[PDB]
């Protein structure tokens, strides 16, 4: 079905060249006068919401679900290697958990190693296969960390280490995605 | 100048707000904000506030959150040095470097009464590959073993900050360490340790707290911020919680004015009590001053003395002291109407009985030490509490932690503290364990009852009769008449009737401390004339209670008042001085005579037999007592019944061979209670008198 | 004789309760009584009342029915005799035979105004496959062509009860039937009629449901029962539809005192009015006295002397009379407290404004009638819809309708009515069309506004400081400073400020009748000395309110009063009478001079170009008003502002080839804001007066 | 997998020879003094449980499902012919609409003809066969009315009308899966 459009991007291979980010003064953390007067209208907003208590309705669930799908047709995934690689690859929002699993298992050194996904913080492992990556929330853009029995075996692959991007760049694959649809 | 940066960085300038994950690394942002930044779900940002404090948190989506806001828990807020509603500047940095070793240490009074390896039950599988960012002089917290420990990070390598791999090596040699000024404790109180209501909050935060944060810039918006607020409802309810939440997370003084502990001190030295409290808080402000049961004050010349002395002090604040008034109380009618106009206190806030889903809230704020079983669900017991207030479900969670420690030095362990679990039937226990039978829904009635009602007891009814047309105590074995009297009473002297038992004065957990007490004596003021009946007085003990009795009851004549026990031993004698009541009525088993006049009156209401004899129904029982007797004859016609339907079904069916068939002088069979019929019915169980407590009764006078 | 039945058909023996079906032939039942029984769910069932008359229902299982309780609608209750607690006596009948013939004809008044077939339209889909049981003298309803229509079954073949096959005929020959005097109208107000407020009529029907249905057993139970209730809350909440619904569902009288009615009649005529109205409930017994808006009555001589009578009917009426007197109002606070107290009015329940999950119950009562769109979602205009009482959200659902109707006699054709559909645009529309910007949280202010920011109306300022130091109108062009004028003053006289605009004193749909009007004076007379501030006094007209403004007014007066308008030709003179308010002042669009003074004092807080001439910014900008000068020099900023960045974008890119290179006497470009960024913000727009208006103003004092 | 156990009744079949029910006086619709007492325990029970609004959760529902489901193991299926004929056959809760339809084509004249089944009142239809008993409102014991396009083709079968039974009879079959499990 979806093209994988795979990449690898490590910090090393991010030029690092940049500028400082200039540091900012006590001024830009300092609110102005209509910025209390919008916090006040915050609290009126959110108060004033608690009070009539809204309606959540099984049919606004499956309609925002259904506007949130449309938004991000095409997810971006990032497995992130204990070796600070990060692995790159496109995916649809229906896709399963496996989907990603056997993407992993294609660009190893070796499909042989036994391996296993899981996001963090806290510590959670993705146990199910079955799993959509939306109801897994790997949607719309995730980060994933790859952790193994015996992580000496996962070195991805040589090749594509050839290969290798910069973060940076790999960022400008993703940013089509997210502000406009797949083209 | 300024509003370059502002417009230049809008994407990166953010505002504070409360954060849904309540974990230590992780803040929340909007989506759009996210795909702005181009940021991953889990990604790594720096924050930044005024302070020039920096942050490493993951970032994580959020649907519920504003573009504009930012979300993060207590901990985060903490190490950036910043509040709610305060700004910051956040980038998404990818570069952070693997930590080589970090060092972090426990900070002392967090760790009292504990010995073990902190590192192998907290910090050990809170760092394991969670990849968590961690910055120099973060503070976080650990939750295990009933407890939350606060650990500070002494340095990182690399520096400020790194992320914890599992390569990296965690350095935990070392002392606990002091605490310091700038960071305010985490077992201070905040908005995360509030459930049960949000809405009560909000409103609380659209007054207060621009004010509060800063009153210059709330001044020069125009709008007039509330001199004073009017907290109320049941006691436990987080009243003075939330005032000091509040305080803390505007970053205001807090100043905490008890109201019976400031009338106790003798005159002139309470007024200058007052001008104190007022003037501290003017000299730290902004400020809050919390006054705790407002109505012990302003609800003799030294009575108005210092609540026109308050008045001053009210009045003589300008919104320039950045100063806010919070009081607590039961109703605001129970506070001078003086108190509650404009300028003073303005508004008022309920504080109420949460409802189940609130319940639900406290639950998990108070369990969130404690390890819970597989087989505990909260929201189930949050349905089975009822009428508690947060004070009581704090004690409940509290209770049940303890029993599952019941199994089992004076310092414990902190591995197997940790390791261990509380169960459903943990709190299945303590919720059984301690808890009335309280609110218990006090009514007013007006009672039938009279004295031809009651069967024997003839020497009584006519000493009561005398007595009306100061106080009584019924005593003796139960079930005998005891309630009957005081009603026949009520309905003779034609005043209403209250009934309540001893452990209704009581609260949950058989809280010595009752407000309540009086409460019953002022329904028992709204009616009128009204008979208060004491039913099982011995059962007060679960003291201060008693007394406190003693007090409402003489300030006060027209209230007649009836106690009543089945066990007079117990119950303390100052109840019983002459002043307050004087008769002492013992009503004993009905004798043979009474048990007829008993058994006849229950019996007049359906057919009886011709063999039966009611002297002999009386002989063969004795022991019985009222509620027995009454019992025994409604056994007897439900085997009565029984006995005459099942014959009636069989004749029903025998009938299906000839339908046609009308027979005249054939008539219906007539059900009659019988001999037998009693005597199967005595079987049904069973609560007797020893012989011993009868002359403990007989000899109780004196 | 009686326990033997009552034990013996125990199973049969069911008592009834309000029913969640709301179909005509569907009764529910627990499902342990439905194996009970051996009753398949759609199966048969007969039911029989006291009154003897039977009904025939399908019956269906439902969880949260009791055992003991069987429940059923209306439609069935009425059809049975019967009301809610009354018991009943049902068995599965299977036998049925299928209707060869029925006989049905509609209701008089039902059916009013309308021309067409009823069958085709009403009874053929009713009654096409449905299966439906059905008994003689049964009437039933349906529901189409926004109405609801009664049908009468005359007679049925076989009889009394039959059901209806698609082979059965239906005879609708005849003549609309007159009402029966024993079938009260099911177009008469009842429990399902109200929605949004479950919990307060249990705690009605709590208090007040025996002592009505059966006061004689109600009283040997021995609890006192209330004698009076006062509901609160806001107007159109469903109180008087509580009162209706309460006493209908009990069988009890019901008899309304309307509280001004009452009170406009002769001294002497009323307290006879009294007398007459609680001596014809004690008449008609067991009855319900409604007395709407007690404040009206008991919140001069014969203002106490009603009172007095008052409080005599309510202490001469004596548990026996077997009547309760219920009173609406807004707050509990607005009465005497002399009613407040125990033994009069005793208990009170808060009617409030609906939270969103009570609005779903209140559209889904009233869009009962009326065919709804697939694409109508009700739950999410419950979320649009706001602040919405019970009467405003029945006035939308009556609107939206008509809408619908807006799509084409004095007579309608049946058919064409009832296959009209309501779409969700008709409701967004009527939502739309007629509403406020009403509860419009008017909030008291204290403005930190000068007269030194006014700039210009130097002739105006001086008047206003010669005034001070009975009212004032401004008018002219909008946005030349009506309103800061208002807060310099409130500032100068060292008072609270209060803004509110026109229709917030009218309600939803611009109702003309208003209670909020004295409301505002209320505050502004609780805050003192205080400044009343009328913004768009023009926007009245959406008549009454003028004059109760009028009245309020004089009856007052420390509270100042200053009205603003830009369209004065309009307003209603009378409110300008010399004892009202003397000064009319005209405000016009600020001359040359003072419009350099405007956009001088908002360009003073951001640097200006050498080349910028302020008097030519006056002399391009002159039909600019204050709103539209202070607007110009925003937007001046923003552009120089973009323009700045994009150009410190540009440099910092431009860096990237030579990062190290640093230029000291190269320095930072200052951002400045020149002619050329004010010509270009000049375009955004637009709102100008026409030079014809301001003549008008000019002409206007006369 | 299940036996149908199938069953036909018909109210001419029942013996209707039963003595009358007796009438019943005033006495047996008028209230004890215990009643009203009894009546206003519920009305403050079910206010007290509108005050507290007690918590539905998820976990609750499935497990109530569950009780459900153990409690009534075997499900019951009435379909009534428009000639007033009863069809009885027994279900399990997971079978579905489509299983019911089939097990009526079995008993037919013939399997040719064309109908529909339906549950009243009102008149709702059965579109859906992938639909189970349960979700469909069929359960434990339902009655379900059948409809036709062409009713004087359905006269179920001839054989099975000599076989049919009194409907107290079918009631006895029925009675042992409602009171008690399957034996
Ligand atoms: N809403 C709540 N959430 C969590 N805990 C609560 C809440 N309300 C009360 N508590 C608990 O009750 C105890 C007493 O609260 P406090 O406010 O000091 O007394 P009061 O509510 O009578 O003013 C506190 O220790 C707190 O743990
Ligand atoms: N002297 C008596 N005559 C008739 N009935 C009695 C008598 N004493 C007790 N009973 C029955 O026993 C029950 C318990 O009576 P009560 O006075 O309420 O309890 P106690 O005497 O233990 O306070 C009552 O319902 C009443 O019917
Ligand atoms: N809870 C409710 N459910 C349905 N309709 C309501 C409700 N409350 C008010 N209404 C509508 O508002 C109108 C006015 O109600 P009423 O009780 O007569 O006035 P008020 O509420 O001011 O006493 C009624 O015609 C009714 O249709
Ligand atoms: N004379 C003036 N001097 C300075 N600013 C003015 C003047 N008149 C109006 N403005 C600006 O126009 C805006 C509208 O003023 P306001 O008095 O609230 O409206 P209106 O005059 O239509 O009632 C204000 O925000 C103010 O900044």
């Amino acid at each position: 079905p979806v093209d994988r459009e795979p990449v690898v991007c490590h910090p090393d291979l991010e030029e690092r060249l940049q500028a400082w980010p200039a540091e900012l003064p006590d001024e830009f953390f300092e609110l102005t006068v209509d910025d209390v007067r919008r916090r006040l209208a915050q609290l009126k907003s959110e108060r004033k919401r608690l009070e009539e208590a809204p309606l959540v309705t099984k049919a606004f669930r499956e309609a925002q679900i259904k506007e949130k799908l449309e938004r991000y047709p095409k997810v971006a995934l990032r497995v992130l290697f204990p070796d600070r690689y990060v692995l790159q690859g496109f995916f649809r929002p229906s896709e399963t958990v496996g989907d990603l699993r056997d993407f992993v298992r294609s660009h190893l050194g070796n499909p042989e190693l036994s391996f296993y996904l899981f996001i963090t913080p806290p510590k959670t492992v993705l146990d199910d296969h079955t799993q959509t990556l939306f109801q897994a929330n790997l949607f719309p853009a995730a980060l994933v960390h790859l952790g193994a029995e015996e992580p000496a075996g996962v070195y991805l692959e040589p090749g594509l280490l050839e290969h290798a991007i910069s973060p940076s760049a790999a960022d400008v694959l993703v940013a089509r995605y997210m502000s406009r649809a797949a083209g | 100048s300024t509003a370059i940066l502002k417009q230049k960085n809008r994407p990166n300038r953010l505002i504070v707000d409360e954060a849904i994950n309540e974990d230590n690394s992780v803040v929340s942002l909007s989506q759009p904000k996210m795909d702005e930044l181009q940021l991953f779900r889990g990604d790594t940002v720096l924050l930044k506030g005024k302070k020039r404090r920096e942050a490493v948190c993951i970032v994580l989506s959020d649907d519920t959150c504003s573009d504009e806001k930012i979300r993060m828990n207590r901990v985060v807020r903490n190490n950036l040095r910043v509040r709610l509603g305060d700004v910051i500047s956040i980038q998404p940095c990818p570069d952070v470097k693997y930590g080589k070793r970090i060092h972090v240490l426990p900070i002392d009074d967090t760790v009292e009464g504990i010995t073990g390896n902190l590192f192998e039950v907290y910090l050990k599988p809170y760092f394991l590959e969670a990849y968590r960012p961690i910055r120099k002089g973060d503070i976080f917290l650990v939750r295990g073993g009933m407890r939350a420990v606060e650990f500070k990070v002494v340095e990182t390598d690399p520096s400020p900050y790194c992320i914890v791999a599992p390569d990296t090596v965690i350095h935990c040699e070392g002392e606990p360490i002091k605490r310091e000024d700038e960071e305010e404790s985490l077992n201070e109180v905040g908005y995360d340790d509030i459930g049960g209501c949000r809405k009560q909050l909000a409103q609380i935060k659209e007054m207060v707290e621009l004010p509060l944060r800063h009153p210059a810039l709330f001044k020069a918006i125009g709008v007039k911020p509330p001199r004073g607020i009017l907290l109320y409802g049941p006691p436990g309810t987080g009243k003075t919680l939330i005032a000091r939440a509040v305080a803390n997370e505007t970053g205001a003084f807090f100043f905490l004015i008890n109201g019976p502990e400031i009338m106790s001190k003798l005159a002139g030295e309470s007024e200058s009590n007052l001008r104190k409290a007022f003037e501290e808080a003017e000299k730290n402000a902004p400020a809050i001053i919390f006054i705790d049961e407002l109505d012990a004050i302003a609800p003799g010349e030294v009575e108005r003395r210092i609540v026109s002395q308050l008045l001053t002090l009210m009045d003589g604040l300008k919104q320039r002291a950045h100063v806010i008034v919070m009081a607590a109380t039961n109703r605001p009618n129970s506070i001078d109407p003086a108190l509650r106009r404009f300028g003073r206190f303005d508004r008022e806030v309920d504080i109420g009985i949460p409802d189940a889903t609130g319940r639900l809230e406290i639950l998990q704020i108070h369990t969130k030490n404690m390890k819970l079983a597989d087989d505990v669900d909260l929201e189930q017991v949050a349905n089975e509490t009822h009428g508690h207030v947060g004070a009581d479900l704090a004690a409940l969670c509290s209770e049940a932690a303890l029993q599952a420690i019941r199994k089992k030095d004076e310092t414990i362990d902190a591995e197997v503290m940790n390791s261990l679990a509380v169960t459903m039937d943990d709190f299945r226990w303590a919720l059984s364990q301690s808890n009335p039978s309280a609110l218990r829904e006090t009514v007013v009635e007006v009672p039938q009852v009279t004295w031809e009602d009651i069967g024997g007891l003839e020497d009584v009814k006519r000493e009561l009769q005398e007595l009306v047309q100061k106080g009584v105590l019924f005593y003796g074995p139960p079930g005998c008449g005891k309630t009957l009297l005081a009603k026949a009473i009520a309905n003779e002297c034609q005043a209403n009737f209250i009934s309540i038992k001893g452990p209704e004065l009581l609260t949950m957990w058989f809280g010595e401390s009752e407000a309540n007490v009086r409460e019953i004596f002022d329904k028992a003021r709204q009616a009128a004339p009204c008979v208060l009946f004491f039913d099982e007085l011995d059962s007060i003990a679960k003291d201060r209670v008693i007394n406190q009795i003693l007090t409402e009851m003489d300030g006060m004549s027209n209230v007649f008042i009836i106690g009543a026990t089945n066990r007079p031993d117990i119950i303390d004698p100052a109840i019983l001085r002459p002043g307050r009541l004087d008769q002492l009525i013992y009503i004993p088993l009905p004798d043979e005579k009474s048990r007829v006049a008993i058994l006849k009156a229950n019996l007049r209401k359906s057919p009886v037999a011709k063999d039966v004899d009611l002297e002999f129904l009386a002989k063969m029982t004795n022991g019985f007592s009222g509620a027995d007797l009454t019992e025994i004859c409604q056994r007897a016609c439900k085997l009565a019944i029984r006995e005459s339907i099942e014959s009636e079904i069989r004749r029903e069916r025998e009938r299906q061979t000839n339908p046609s068939a009308m027979e005249v002088e054939e008539d219906d069979p007539v059900p009659e209670i019988r001999r037998d019929h009693f005597e199967e019915a005595m079987r049904f169980a069973r609560r007797s008198v020893s012989d011993n407590d009868i002359r403990k009764y007989e000899m109780f006078a004196q």
